[PDB]
Parts: C-alpha cells; structure tokens; sequence
C-alpha cells in the first residue's frame, strides 16, 4: 500500500566486507542472519492468515562445499556464485511482506523495526551490487526516498 | 466491575514485540562489533623494517555452525545426576576432551590461570548440557585415594597446599568453591592439581532427618568403615567436607573451604573425612559437633603441628576474636618445614601418572552406571576474540 518511515540509527557503514577477510566467509556469514532475521518477524505474523527456498537457504549455507563453515577454507567462488543466487532466495519475502502482510506488521506498530530491518538488506546488496537495477521494478519507488 | 472498551486492539502473537525490542540489540550488537574491526592499527612503530609485500592476511573467522555429533565419545567418565561427564573426541578437527554432559531443567538456582582445570565453551541439545574441558588425566583424587589410602607425610603435604594457593588465588579472585570434595579436585599430567568447578550443579541438604536385643559384628573401627564406597554414588551428593556454615541459615565463606581442605586432610591421613557417618544423614549429627565428636583414633602416628591444622580446621569457622585469616597463616603454619609456596608447581610429584597412550581411561571406574531418572529418551558462536 501502504506507509513509512520512523526511524532507528545512522548512517549504512557496516554492511561492506572488512578486510583480508574471504569474501565468501563473510559473504556466508551474513545471508545466514537475514534468513533467521524474518523467520522472527514472521512468527508475530505467523498464521493469523518459502519453507523451502529458506531451506534452500539453510541447504545451500549448510552444504559444506558451497559453505567453508570450516576453518579458513575458502569458499568456492562458485560459492560467490551459489551465493549470488542463494541472495535472491530472499527478497521475495520481504516484498509479498511488505507488499501485502506488512498491513498487520503496521497495527502492531513495530514497524519501525522492520523500516531498519528491509532497510537494512538493502544496503549491503547495492553495496555489493548483488542484484540487477532491472529486477528492481516492484520495489523501485519507496528506495527513492533515502 | 463497570466497565471497559480498550478498544481495538488485542493481543494476539502479540508477544513476538519480542521480535521487535529484541533486534534492537542485534543492531546495538551489530553496532560495536565492526568498531571492535577497529582494532587495526596496533603498529608498533619502534618497527623501520619491512615492509616486504603484506605483515598479515585473515581468513578470517566464522561462527560458521555447530551441535553434538562433532563429538565422538570415548568412556563414561564419571558421574553426577546433573549428568555424566565423559571423555571425547572431536569428530571434525580432533583431540582430548573431557564431556560433562550436564542437565538443563530440571535443574534449580535459575582467566589466565594454571591453578584449576580449563574450559572452553559449553554446547547443549535439547535435554542437556554438554561441558566441554580440559580432560584432566591423572583421576580425580578420590579414585586415588581410593587405589590407596594415602600413608602422607610430605605427600598430603603436597596434595594440600597447592591445593590452598589455587584456592587461594580462587578466593583471591573473589570466590568461595563450597565443594572440596575428592572427585570433585583433579590431578593431571604431571599429577599436579587443578581443581574444576560444579557448573553449576546445585541441590542441596536440609532440613532433618528423623527416624526415631542388639547383637554385634562390626569387630573393628576401619573394618566397619568399610562400608563406604557404596554403589559409586548413583544418588548424592554426600557431605564429605561441608564446613558446618552451611545449615541452617545463610553463612559460609572461605572458611567453609579450609574446613572441607582440613577435612580433607584429615581424611587422606586417615583414610576417611573426619564425619564419616555410615548413613547420609548420621552427618550432620557428628559434624554438629565435633569438639568431643572430631574424632582421632588410637592408630597413633600424627604431627603435633599437623594434627594441629585440622583441628584449627576444623575448628570453629569461628570470626570475631581470631584472624583466619587463612591460606596464608595457612602458609605459616608450623606443619610447614618449605615450601617455596613457588617452586611448588614444577617438584617432582607424589604421583607422576604413567600411561600407555593418550586415551588411557585406566585411572578411573570407567565403569557403567546408566542411571538418569530423566531421558524419555525419545548451535552458537556468538564469541568474541580468537585462540590462540
Ligand atoms: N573437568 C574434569 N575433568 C576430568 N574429570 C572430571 C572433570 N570434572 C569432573 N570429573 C570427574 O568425573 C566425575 C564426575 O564429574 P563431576 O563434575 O565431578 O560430577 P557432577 O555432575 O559435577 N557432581 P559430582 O559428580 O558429584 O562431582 C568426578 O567424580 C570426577 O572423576
């Protein structure tokens, strides 16, 4: 529909990769939480009215081969690329969310967490350039605001 | 009773606001964690050397993942009804590794250092607490003074102690143990003492137990002491040294600790702690006393100033009028010809453990039990800096 902006914090820093570090650990490291990161916003929404792609995610982070959980492995580099997609397994969620389910997300007047929360996502994809300004038409304007 | 309209709205799932004022610290966290990032330029600058492509890389961590099964497990090693703990090995690097798996509920009461065993993290299912050590070999010191029952001198000496300067410096760390209890202290590769801790694993004695021609047979004092050693434990905890601050009201302190160390002593003399009781509850009783009921035999060899440790032990835990004041004083006792209170650590020990291999369960009752009143039947790495 639907509504915005309250606020939490300032401003973007964290979301680059720090130095001397795999990329894919880093990488890794990060996609982990965002998948957990809604899980828990989901679940005050839960019902009241993916489990794959969000396994997918967990099996493409819990595949060892894709994912140097151990050590200083390093990552594959098509695990630069089993990332590049594993990604994408994420926004779908948010938008639908945001598109249709954030309605109820706004009563609970929560919302300015969650403003941070998808804002957050964000910062670190663009940063990272892992999405295409193509792909971007459902979300386009509300980014527009910064 | 008039009436009421709120109203609109409920509450429904209305407790994942959980959800909301909880991601507050995964950012406040997120906050002061890339600023620790910042611990970059630790450049010592008394440095005009290279220089020479790059002075480091990182990998450079990860909390990557985790849960049991990493583990592969070696022997039962001993036992509490918290749980067992046991001797392991890492599946996924692999190493020596001491499992106390512990119990979560049900369960009540919700470093740089070489003077007590180490751990290193804590990781849990469901159903239990699994404790993951330093795996000290040389036994507790009960299964050692059970293989035999120590003949002492300058060997109670030693095992004594050491045993205070840990403690000491525990308690000079600022912490009471409130267990000095022979399973419960640890002897490692050179057969020194590190001492571990109970995890915390509680539960505790109150409040009275109250039963209320002849024959014989007992036919002698350490014959009928005998009787002890019985069943492992497989119920417990006995109240081996348990200075007599603890019942009723509140109380304790270090000297609760001397006292269980003193009782200890007495023991390892003796071959037995000084409440020795035949049933669990004829201590208290004794231990309420002492005085007449601290209790030596006739078996005649002692120290005048050894005998006069324990006894100081085990006397009063008395403050007011005294010092104790201890573990020094406890250095200055008279029983004490050295030590160094230095050199203590590396001196050749009483008990120099020789095994076979590094797996060696052969000083413990490896055993079994397999007793858990619990089991139907039917992880994280939010740490900070690295190891090492
Ligand atoms: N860190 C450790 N390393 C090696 N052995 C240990 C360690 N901790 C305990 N033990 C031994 O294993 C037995 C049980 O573990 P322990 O901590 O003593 O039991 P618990 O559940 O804490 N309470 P308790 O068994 O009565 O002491 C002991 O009697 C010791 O033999």
């Amino acid at each position: 529909f639907v509504r915005t902006a309250l606020v939490k914090g300032s401003f973007k820093t964290i979301v680059q990769l720090p130095k001397y570090v795999d990329l894919g650990e880093w990488i890794a490291l990060n996609v982990f939480e965002f998948f957990t990161n809604l899980n828990q916003f989901y679940g005050v929404v839960a019902e009241y009215v993916i489990d794959l792609a969000l396994t997918w995610i967990n099996n493409k982070v819990n595949d060892k081969n894709l994912f140097p959980t151990k050590n200083g492995l390093p990552f594959p580099q098509q695990f630069s690329r089993d990332v590049q997609r594993i990604m994408v397994q994420m926004f779908r969620i948010f938008a639908h969310i945001y598109h249709h389910h954030f309605d109820k997300i706004v009563h609970l007047s929560l919302e300015a967490h969650w403003n941070s929360f998808f804002s957050h996502f964000i910062s670190f994809a663009k940063e990272f350039k892992i999405i295409d300004r193509k792909e971007m038409a459902p979300l386009l304007p509300l980014i527009e605001s910064f | 009773k008039a009436a009421a309209v709120k109203l609109k709205i409920e509450n429904f799932y209305q407790s994942s606001v959980k959800y909301a004022i909880e991601r507050n610290e995964r950012r406040v966290e997120l906050e002061t964690e890339l600023t620790s990032h910042n611990w970059s330029e630790e450049r010592k600058s008394r440095q005009l050397s290279s220089l020479g492509k790059k002075e480091s890389q990182f990998l450079r961590l990860r909390r990557t993942r985790l849960s049991l099964e990493d583990f592969h497990t070696v022997k039962v090693i001993g036992k509490g009804a918290f749980g067992e703990v046991r001797l392991v090995q890492k599946k996924d690097t692999g190493k020596i590794y001491a499992m106390k798996t512990l119990l979560k509920s049900e369960m009540y009461k919700k470093s740089d250092s070489p003077w007590v065993v180490s751990l290193y993290y804590s990781f849990q299912d469901a159903q239990y607490l699994y404790l993951i050590m330093e795996f000290l070999p040389g036994g507790d010191l009960m299964t050692m003074l059970i293989r035999w029952q120590l003949f002492t001198e300058d060997v109670t000496r030693f095992y004594m102690a050491e045993c205070i300067l840990a403690i000491e410096t525990i308690h000079k760390l600022g912490f009471i143990h409130r267990a000095i209890k022979p399973d419960n202290i640890l002897i490692d590769i050179r057969g020194h003492i590190k001492l571990s801790d109970f995890g915390l694993s509680t539960g505790f004695h109150k409040t009275h137990d109250s039963n209320y021609l002849t024959m014989s047979n007992r036919q002698q004092i350490q014959t009928w002491r005998k009787s002890r050693r019985l069943m492992a434990y497989s119920t417990v905890g006995t109240p081996d040294y348990i200075a007599p601050e603890i019942f009723l009201y509140q109380g304790y302190g270090q000297e609760c600790d001397w006292w269980s160390l003193g009782a200890i002593m007495y023991e390892c003399l003796i071959g037995w702690p000084p409440f020795c009781s035949e049933t669990p509850q004829e201590t208290y009783r004794k231990i309420m006393n002492f005085e007449q009921t601290l209790q030596f035999p006739d078996d005649i060899h002692i120290s005048y100033e050894a005998e006069d440790l324990i006894r100081r032990l085990l006397t009063h835990a008395d403050q007011r009028l005294g010092r104790h004041g201890g573990a020094d004083e406890i250095k200055s006792h008279p029983f004490f010809r050295g030590v160094d209170w230095n050199t203590i650590r590396q001196v050749e020990a009483p008990y120099i453990p020789k095994l076979s291999s590094i797996t060696d369960t052969r000083f413990f009752p490896t055993d079994e039990l397999e007793n858990v009143p619990d089991s139907p039947a039917m992880i994280g790495y939010e740490y900070s800096r690295f190891d090492y």
